[PDB]
RNA sequence: AGCCAGGAUGUUGGCUUAGAAGCAGCCAUCAUUUAAAGAAAGCGUAAUAGCUCACUGGUCGAGUCGGCCUGCGCGGAAGAU
């Protein structure tokens, strides 16, 4: 289905997270088989538009992470708890 | 943008209704009324004619890119279109079938093989015979030309020894 | 001028036309006698079957003279009298009564032929099955 | 003329209009309607 | 908006005048007229006068598209003027003229003495209608609107001053 | 957006209903015609009607429509020297 363009994550921790959020983008994370975890860094508005398709879980999507594409199956979603905007999401290689 | 395939339909269609069609008319009529949607449309399909409106944005660019003698200047503003496919000594009378059905004055325009014919001049080829009724016209008009003219010219001779 | 009203809808039965509540919105208005009507309508509508509502489109004078002129019956009153239902369902779909014969709606849609817009007969014949769908009637071929 | 709230949209007639600043309620089918209160 | 930086067209025997701030205008009916607006700039050229906002005025062209209106309103008012007619129904109430005072019947026991003030003509064929010619909209509407200020159209009858057309359908007495 | 013109048919669908209608209520919500029309959202006629909306065409000439995420305003906001 999808194709998407990331960051590799800047900085980490209780601060961070929000700080990132305070700069219209969220957290997340790429994982899969014996290959170690990448953690990401991308923009709200438009994945948020994506994820909310049964297309986004039902099947793969392609992401670029420092201009390299990869594809990847998404595994699960945080949320903000008073709006459904995205906190963090998981992705596993496919 | 009318060239996007769910409005293309009726563009697509103008090349067979207005320039491929046997007779045409063309009226400024901007809706067609219940007694015409329920009568006018029914006897047309005995006579194998139909007709429908047609907005003037679509026209604006297929009559005027459409090759036509005079007849696409009767295309601005809204239009009533009516038309026939088949059939000349039916198809033809189209324009005087418009105006005995519905209100005369509302035609902007006739037309032949797709061609413009003025008002003025029409009206021959509006009354032109049907099959059943062409062979009798050769028949009456091969009796006109070998006897008519001089039994015509009998009854003159006639007359005008009546006169003094 | 006509100063009365023109054309307005009306549905009688021939001959058996004696209660005034189901008139007096077209006829009682216009100081039509139910009666008056009713001597003229089945005379000039006497081959129908008098038991059925036939649709009547009616006109009133200055003078209290009056014409009329006729549709054929209901597609609705023609599918309850092939079927051999006492009514429709009367919550259709949901439910459903009787039975209709393809050939039979047919003959009620050459019925209609004369009083509908349509183009083909067959065509036709699926609007008279969609009165069917309406008043909960069951149609097979 | 009412108080109450919400400047009801109380039939297809109420324009909804900014008066003196404020939120109000006009009909002229309905003049019961008239309401001065968001 | 599309219509507050289009030109307002200018009548034939109509002449019209830029100052700065200020339209001014000349013809036939109102014959001169003039108004002040710190709103807007103004252009003119020939058959066509048009407007657009000053620094600090910008916000959606607003003064310009109400610049625009009011002339306008204002070449029609160098040429036949508005509001032609009004009328009144009732049991006796009347509407008629004489010189510029309004004749009527009162009620009350002293005269209300509407009258219609320079700029404005009119006269009446009978004791029910009065026809009316102004320089300017607003004048003659103001002017028409108080001649209808307690003699409106009542809501059961409807009877009371009509401006030519009315808005009261009427209704009916307490509970059937 | 406004303004101007059209705004179908089977069919006053079925059942009920004082009687009842697109619009008093409940149920169907179909098919054909068609530029086009919910077996009608709202108005409305003794009522069948009729009029808007919905739906289609014109007129005219550049921007425009609704929602989302999010900042600010208004009113809501009546008390005793």
């Amino acid at each position: 289905m999808f194709t998407i363009n990331a960051e590799v994550r800047k900085e980490q921790g209780k601060g961070a997270s929000r700080r990132l959020r305070a700069a219209n983008k969220f957290p997340a994370i790429i994982y899969g088989g014996k290959e170690a975890p990448l953690a990401i860094e991308l923009d709200h508005d438009k994945v948020m538009n994506m994820q909310a398709k049964a297309e986004f879980y039902s099947e793969v999507l392609t992401i670029v992470v420092d201009g390299k594409e990869i594809k990847v199956k998404a595994q699960d979603v945080q949320r903000h708890p008073y709006k459904p905007k995205l906190q963090h999401i998981d992705f596993v290689r496919a | 943008a009318l060239n996007l395939q769910d409005k293309q339909a009726i563009v697509a269609e103008v090349s067979e209704v207005a320039k491929g069609a046997l007779s045409a008319v063309v009226a400024d009529s901007r809706g067609v009324t219940v007694d015409k949607m329920t009568e006018l449309r029914k006897a047309g399909r005995e006579a194998g004619v139909y007709m429908r409106v047609v907005r003037n944005t679509l026209l604006r660019r297929a009559v005027e890119g459409t090759p036509f003698e005079c007849l696409k200047d009767a295309f601005v503003g809204p239009t009533l279109i009516a038309y026939s496919m088949e059939h000349p000594g039916a198809a033809a009378r189209l324009f005087k079938e418009f105006a005995k059905a519905n209100a005369k004055f509302e035609v902007k325009a006739a037309a032949f093989e797709g061609e413009l014919i003025p008002a003025s001049q029409i009206d021959r080829l509006a009354t032109l015979p049907t099959y059943e009724e062409a062979i009798a016209r050769l028949m009456a008009t091969m009796k006109e030309a070998s006897a008519g003219k001089l039994v015509r010219t009998l009854a003159a001779v006639r007359d005008a020894k009546e006169a003094a | 001028a006509k100063k009365v009203q023109a054309y307005v809808k009306l549905q009688v039965a021939a001959g058996m036309a004696n209660p005034s509540p189901p008139v007096g919105p077209a006829l009682g208005q216009q100081g039509v006698n139910i009666m008056e009507f009713c001597k003229a309508f089945n005379a000039k509508t006497d081959s129908i079957e008098k038991g059925l509502p036939i649709p009547v489109v009616i006109t009133v004078y200055a003078d209290r003279s009056f014409t009329f002129v006729t549709k054929t019956p209901p597609a609705a009153v023609l599918l309850k009298k092939a079927a051999g239902i006492k009514s429709g369902s009367g919550k259709p779909n949901k439910d459903k009564v009787g039975k209709i014969s393809r050939a039979q709606l047919q003959e009620i849609a050459q019925t209609k032929a004369a009083d509908m817009t349509g183009a083909d007969i067959e065509a036709m014949t699926r609007s008279i099955e969609g009165t069917a769908r309406s008043m909960g009637l069951v149609v097979e071929d | 003329m009412k108080v109450r709230a919400s400047v009801k949209k109380l039939c297809r007639n109420c324009k909804i209009v900014k008066r003196d600043g404020v939120i109000r309620v006009i009909c002229s089918a309905e003049p019961k309607h008239k309401q001065r209160q968001g | 908006s599309r219509v507050a930086k289009a030109p307002v067209v200018v009548p034939a025997g109509v002449d019209v005048k830029i100052n700065g701030q200020v339209i001014t205008i000349k013809g036939k009916n109102g014959e001169l007229t003039r108004t002040l607006n710190d709103a807007v700039e103004v252009k003119h050229a020939d058959n066509t006068l048009t407007f657009g906002p000053r620094d600090g005025y910008a916000d959606g062209w607003a003064q310009a598209g109400t610049a625009r209106a009011l002339l306008n309103s204002m070449v029609i008012g160098v040429t036949e003027g508005f509001t032609k007619k009004l009328q009144l129904v009732g049991v006796g109430y009347r509407a008629a003229v004489k010189g510029n005072v309004i004749n009527l019947s009162l009620g009350f026991s002293h005269p209300v003495d509407h009258q219609l003030p320079a700029g404005i003509t009119a006269e009446c064929p009978t004791q029910t209608e009065i026809v009316l010619k102004g320089a300017d909209k607003q004048v003659i509407g103001q002017v028409a609107a108080d001649l209808r200020a307690y003699r409106r159209p009542e809501p059961y009858k409807g009877k009371g001053v009509r401006y030519a057309d009315e808005v009261v359908r009427t209704k009916e007495a307490k509970k059937k």
